[PDB]
């Protein structure tokens, strides 16, 4: 019945920074409201309960505030451990809902990405199927946009993307494109691109290979 | 709350 | 120590029931109420039960009402989830927590157990190369595509771990043929292609299905 609506869905911020995430519930539920942690792989930990009483251990940089129907979970000072995705959750009735979830990211520069097109293998061919992948390799931030060409073609619907987290070293993503096709409409082709596009691109970049060529 | 008895909660 | 550990889950096929369990030590397990709570791969949180201290009250989401069944045994400090008519949409991580507080929010976590609704059969991947292009004096890419393989996980490392720098291990997708496939990556110095070798290793244990994949210039 109650909607919890959290806002961003994404929010980039570096260490040393002042953090909010904003929680809204569809109806008054007055402090009844509980903020989660969940880092990767990891069962969510519960930050705050009654919108503003810390749990014995979580750091006093987080804090919330709020009655009614809207609700803050501040971090006055972002440490690394910090970065992860968090969750609100009202508790006006036994039937509790969750927010859709906040993820912190860390913000970098802009990076382009690598582009690499792989021709599927031999070994692949004489089972009935070839897969050519695209990589798109340490860039930065996240949204990337992958088209398939085959023989100016465009292929939509037969192709699966793939994102990494955010590397651990320099805080890059990266993507992995597979575009699927049967041997023998991959024998009847010869040009296969796949083209990129992102923020760090002046334009386009297109990588292809012709068919055993 | 270890310490609190759900047998004595007269709130129930 | 505090802990809840799961178990019963694994792959079960659509329309077919499982039983969960949760084990609690460290607490006082009979004077607590205990829910469940799921969590799609890629997606947030739900609740799905919760049970008294003595079982008198059990509620229930409605997507699960009349389909799952919560209990308990206090004598065995163990919290049950009856699920029946199961559907792709109950595939989960599925938590055990502790309500703490009485108070339909969560202080305590087990750290789930893993339910796959599906009727694909388990069968080992095809590990084929993604070979370096002739069209790469700075930086290459190789990989090995690890394709058509059920249930999760698998496992890649590079040069049996003697190779990580520049490795990108790509999640898994699953395929409308209902099996999963990825792809492993890892970028080298175009000068080192003809001299260094590169092996994938590849580990589906479900399966017993462990392979070496030389990836080399073709």
């Amino acid at each position: 019945d109650i909607q919890m609506t959290q806002s961003p869905s994404t929010l980039s911020a570096s260490v040393g920074d002042r953090v909010a995430i904003t929680c809204r519930a569809s109806q008054s539920i007055s402090r009844w409201l509980a903020w989660y942690q969940q880092q990767p792989g990891k069962a969510p930990k519960l930050l705050m309960s009654g919108a503003s009483v810390l749990e014995s251990g979580v750091p006093s940089r987080f804090s919330g505030s709020g009655s009614g129907t809207e609700f803050t979970l501040t971090i006055s000072s972002l440490q690394p451990d910090d970065f992860a995705t968090y969750y609100c959750q009202h508790y006006n009735s036994y039937f509790v809902t969750f927010g859709q979830g906040t993820k912190v990211e860390i913000k970098r520069t802009v990076a382009a990405p690598s582009v690499f097109i792989f021709p599927p293998s031999d070994e692949q061919l004489k089972s009935g199927t070839a897969s050519v992948v695209c990589l798109l390799n340490n860039f930065y931030p996240r949204e990337a946009k992958v088209q398939w060409k085959v023989d100016n073609a465009l292929q939509s619907g037969n192709s699966q993307e793939s994102v990494t987290e955010q590397d651990s070293k320099d805080s890059t993503y990266s993507l992995s494109s597979t575009l699927t096709l049967s041997k023998a409409d991959y024998e009847k082709h010869k040009v296969y691109a796949c083209e990129v596009t992102h923020q760090g691109l002046s334009s386009p970049v297109t990588k292809s290979f012709n068919r055993g060529e | 709350n270890p310490n609190a008895n759900p047998n004595a909660n007269p709130n129930a | 120590q505090m802990q809840l550990v799961e178990s019963g889950g694994g792959v079960v096929q659509p329309g077919r029931s499982l039983r969960l369990s949760c084990t609690a030590s460290g607490f006082t397990f009979s004077t607590y109420a205990m829910h469940w709570v799921r969590q799609s791969p890629g997606q947030g949180l739900q609740w799905v039960a919760v049970i008294s201290y003595h079982s008198t009250n059990k509620y229930y989401e409605d997507s699960v009402r009349g389909r799952f069944t919560i209990s308990r045994d206090n004598s065995k400090n163990t919290l049950y989830l009856q699920m029946n008519s199961l559907r792709a949409e109950d595939t989960a991580v599925y938590y055990c927590a502790r309500d703490g507080y009485s108070s339909s929010f969560f202080d305590f976590w087990g750290q789930g157990t893993l339910v796959t609704v599906s009727s694909a059969s388990t069968k080992g991947p095809s590990v084929f190369p993604l070979a370096p292009s002739s069209k790469s004096g700075g930086t290459a890419a190789l990989g090995c595509l690890v394709k058509d393989y059920f249930p999760e996980p698998v496992t890649v490392s590079w040069n049996s771990g003697a190779l990580t720098s520049g490795v990108h291990t790509f999640p898994a997708v699953l395929q409308s043929s209902g099996l999963y496939s990825l792809s492993s990556v890892v970028t080298v110095p175009s000068s080192s292609l003809g001299t260094q070798t590169y092996i994938c290793n590849v580990n589906h244990k479900p399966s017993n299905t462990k392979v070496d994949k030389k990836v080399e210039p073709k």
